[PDB]
């Protein structure tokens, strides 16, 4: 019943992402490396999102208790090296293979949050000046 | 001539529509969105866009004038040399007009974050040219251009076809001096208690 | 007699976007502690003296009732995520409200709103094509239709 | 003219171990310091990345004594 | 809605405030714990005057407006329908608790970590019962 | 204690330009300038107004947001509607309109602190829209030939929903078109009879 259970799961939606924030951090290291090409300003709104999109993962720490600092330095720099697969372990506080630990996460989830996350930002940033009516 | 039951991103309407006979007039434009603020948006744009086709008719609705401030430019150039031939006080007042022109170009640069100390003299120059001959030749519809990823200076109408309709402008224009001088003559308000 | 804005007047400038800015961190603070399976739970006590305790976003965000009109649209968009896909709602204001926060020293500095937002989407992008590179499906690349469940 | 020229050339000359200025350190060492902070970790992380972020204040200030667009110019230094 | 009056907490703050809740609703019923408890005097919110050292109808009769007391009252009444005879003495063990986490919480214990620990040291204490 | 004189008419809201209330007028009418300054462009920009039924209104257009505004000042309500004026009429450009206001009180504002009269400022301003209504007749570049096409429906079309909403003007342009389309009789080189309406298009939207 566990087995058919989390088969179930995975086959509801087989496409899928390394969870346990290793897609963010991919993700993070993928626009910085850009960035690092770029020039502009663009190149200072490519680190600012890159290093936002790793708060999951910071919260998620904080939430369950383990050493943010510590947690996050370990994460990236076993990201930063080798497979892009590394994340964080809830079971035991270390760094590990999550892909090979079949812990993982929608992508299409993770392109629909991005998504929504980056409108509401835009439309709340979208107005500096406004005058709006008390009601 | 057809009248059924269409499904819509999941919502079931009705439709009447004509083919052969009895050709209908009218016409539907069905939005789809997750958004409620983008579908208002763009239904406030549609209204625009619909309202402004209804003025392609005779009276300047079919010319075109360049967009992006090229107008706005070569209308500051104008008034500017006007101004300097026409004597007395009035000079100072066509000056001003003619500045008040600005704003277009100013506000383009502005809302686009592109650096008007830098574009604005650009704007000058490139409407404001030397050419070797007696009339002036080359890019003389160099508009406000937006970038926003990498660019220098800016691009010509022609390459994105911005135009503006003649009559709105002239419209404006006319309505903009006219609350202008209405504003402009009061030097005294007086109201009496409710 | 009426009043469209009760009497109460607004500025104009960064101030207004630097508002903004303070209300969805608030918002984000408030949400912090429901993110993940073992987030904390949030006492919230209604109007009529009902008392409900959870850490799920959805139930969060309907009981908070924002007033402030611009984290008012975080909360809609995060309401409209959950409704039409059901996973990662708190993720999406934890993002949100990141990105407010690190956008406060850029509007400091005096740049305009319209670059952060290109500079946004185009980093979305390409965290777009980031994820569609990694994202995994496999039919019969060194497994089955069967061994990769 | 001759005379001042002479004694600035001299200075520099006097110096037999110089390194280019105009910021060139500073962003070289902030660019050195970002790729090394990726390697440390240990906590030591965030203040090797906080210190090599400072020294691009230097270049800032520079950009904006000069009536010019510091963002940029510090973006294109940063890039090369 | 009804920003206007809304209480709010920060976590420096909330943490000791929900401990000195505790510790007030345990003052409630410390008093009554054991053969020897003293008897008080309630009178209910409804009118209700009755003399008794009942930690159960103590709690039941006696209301209050702080959320996080509201919790230790819920929980002493859905005891009371099950054997209700150690409502006194679960509610001074809970405040001992929270008591001890916070003082954990003063020493730099993450919240989560005190709560697994007090499970572990529960299931052991159970088991040498 | 201290005495009044020189005020005869009421105690009630009086202005005068004895105390530089020409200028204050338009200091009252920048308030306003600022905020329909953000509108105009391709990249103009929505505001939040909430109404009086507790709803949130959010658009990018500035007539929208002067309706949904409390207008108190008189010198406001000219330029109020001025701008409703410019929509009747024409359907567009109230922005234009808006924005060349406002500019020309501002430098009507310097004209003053230069020492102009008022009079001769306005008989410059008509001097200087005679002569700017004149050379628009020049400045003409194309021409729509009217023939109905979506093609060049389009070229005015594309314009006219850039700076309403930024980023989806080619989708709104062929929607737009294919409407027209559907609704234009079988003509071309006609702009004396009218043929197409403004009614005669409906929007709707799906979620």
């Amino acid at each position: 019943h566990d087995a058919i259970m989390i088969v179930k799961r995975a086959l509801q939606n087989k496409l899928i992402v390394a969870g346990g924030g290793a897609t963010e951090m991919e993700v993070s290291k993928c626009l910085r490396d850009y960035s690092k090409t770029i020039a502009g300003k663009q190149q200072m709104i490519i680190n600012a999102f890159a290093k936002a999109l790793e708060v999951i993962p910071r919260q998620l720490c904080e939430n369950a208790g383990f050493d943010a600092i510590e947690i996050l330095n370990k994460l990236r720099l076993a990201h930063s090296k080798g497979e892009k697969w590394y994340g964080v372990v809830f079971e035991t506080e270390n760094i590990g293979d999550n892909f090979a630990k079949f812990v993982w996460e929608p992508a299409l989830v993770k392109i629909n949050a991005l998504n929504s996350a980056t409108e509401a930002t835009n439309l709340i940033l979208s107005v500096d000046e406004t005058i709006t009516n008390k009601g | 001539e057809t009248v059924k039951t269409m499904e819509i991103g999941g919502d079931r309407v009705t439709v009447f529509k004509q083919e052969q006979g009895e050709i209908s007039r009218t016409s539907t434009i069905i939005l789809r969105g997750a958004t409620q603020n983008n579908l208002d948006d763009i239904e406030r744009a549609i209204d625009d866009g619909v309202a402004a086709v209804k003025g392609l008719m005779k009276p300047s609705g079919g010319k075109l004038l360049p967009g992006a401030g090229a107008t706005e430019i070569e209308l500051i150039s104008r008034i500017t040399k006007y101004g300097e031939r026409t004597p007395g006080l009035l000079q100072l007042a066509i000056k001003q007009f003619a500045v008040a022109f600005e704003v277009v170009p100013r506000t383009l640069a502005e809302t686009a974050g592109l650096d008007v100390n830098e574009v604005l003299p650009n704007l000058y120059a490139a409407h404001n040219v030397t050419e070797p001959g007696a009339v002036k030749t080359d890019h003389l519809y160099k508009g406000v251009d937006i970038d926003g990823e990498s660019d220098e200076g800016v691009k010509d109408i022609r390459e994105e076809n911005i135009y503006d309709m003649l009559a709105t402008k002239k419209f404006a224009i006319n309505v903009a001096t006219e609350a202008a001088t209405t504003v402009l003559s009061i030097d005294q308000i007086i109201m009496a208690k409710k | 007699i009426v009043v469209l804005k009760e009497g109460t007047d607004a500025s104009q400038g960064k101030g207004q976007i630097i508002s903004n800015i303070n209300a969805c961190v608030a918002v984000q603070e408030a949400l912090k502690p429901t993110l993940g399976p073992l987030g904390s739970d949030i006492l919230i006590v209604t109007s009529n003296q009902k008392t409900t305790i959870s850490n799920d976003g959805a139930t969060i965000l309907k009981l908070l009732d924002v007033v402030h009109p611009a984290a008012k649209t975080l909360v809609d968009i995060s309401r409209a995520q959950d409704a039409e896909v059901g996973d990662g709602t708190t993720s999406v204001t934890i993002l949100a409200g990141e990105l407010m926060k690190e956008a406060k020293p850029f509007l400091e500095e005096g740049i305009s709103s319209h670059l952060i937002m290109k500079g946004y989407r185009k980093a979305v992008s390409l965290a777009v094509e980031k994820i569609n590179e990694l994202a995994v499906d496999i039919t019969s690349e060194k497994s089955s239709g069967r061994e990769l469940l | 003219s001759l005379h001042d020229s002479l004694s600035v050339v001299k200075r520099t000359l006097e110096s037999g171990n110089v390194v280019p200025g105009g910021g060139c350190v500073e962003a070289a060492l902030n660019i050195y310091l970002d790729n090394f902070a990726t390697t440390v970790g240990s906590r030591e992380q965030l203040a090797i990345a906080e210190f090599a972020a400072a020294l691009l204040i230097i270049p800032k200030t520079l950009a904006v004594n000069a009536a010019k667009d510091s963002s940029e110019l510090v973006a294109k230094l940063r890039s090369y | 809605k009804d920003q206007g009056n809304k209480k709010r907490q920060h976590g420096l703050e909330a943490k000791k405030s929900h401990i000195l809740a505790a510790r007030s609703v345990a003052s409630i019923i410390k008093t009554s714990l054991g053969p020897r408890g003293l008897d008080k005097i309630l009178i209910s919110p409804d009118g209700e005057i009755t003399i008794t050292n009942d930690g159960a109808t103590i709690l039941s009769q006696m209301e209050l407006d702080n959320e996080i007391a509201k919790l230790l009252v819920q929980l002493s009444k859905s005891q009371d329908d099950e054997i209700g005879d150690g409502t006194t003495g679960v509610v001074v063990l809970a405040s001992a608790l929270l008591d001890q986490a916070l003082e954990l919480i003063q020493k730099g214990i993450h919240p989560i970590k005190i709560a697994n620990g007090f499970d572990e040291a529960a299931k052991l204490a159970i088991s040498k019962l | 204690q201290n005495p009044n004189a020189g005020l005869f008419k009421q105690g009630y809201n009086s202005y005068s330009n004895a105390d530089g209330q020409i200028i204050k007028s338009i200091a009252a009418i920048r308030e306003l300038h600022q905020m329909c300054l953000t509108s105009m462009g391709p990249c103009g920009r929505n505001k939040i107004i909430v109404n009086h039924l507790g709803k949130i209104i959010i658009t990018n257009d500035a007539a929208t947001m002067l309706r949904e505004l409390d207008i108190v000042h008189p010198a406001v309500k000219v330029l109020v509607m001025a701008t409703e004026q410019q929509k009747i009429d024409m359907g567009d450009g109230t922005n234009l309109v808006m924005i060349l206001a406002g500019e020309l009180l501002n430098v009507s504002e310097k004209l003053i602190s230069m020492g102009l009269s008022a009079v001769e400022i306005i008989q410059g301003y008509n001097m200087a829209r005679k002569f700017t209504l004149k050379e628009l007749d020049e400045m003409v570049v194309g021409e729509i030939t009217d023939k109905n096409d979506k093609n060049e429906l389009l070229k005015m079309i594309k314009p006219v929903i850039s700076s309403k909403k930024y980023g989806s003007e080619d989708i709104l342009s062929e929607l737009v078109s294919e409407a027209v389309s559907h609704v234009l009789p079988v003509a071309q080189q006609a702009g004396e009879i009218p043929y197409f309406n403004v009614d005669s298009i409906r929007v709707v939207k799906i979620m």
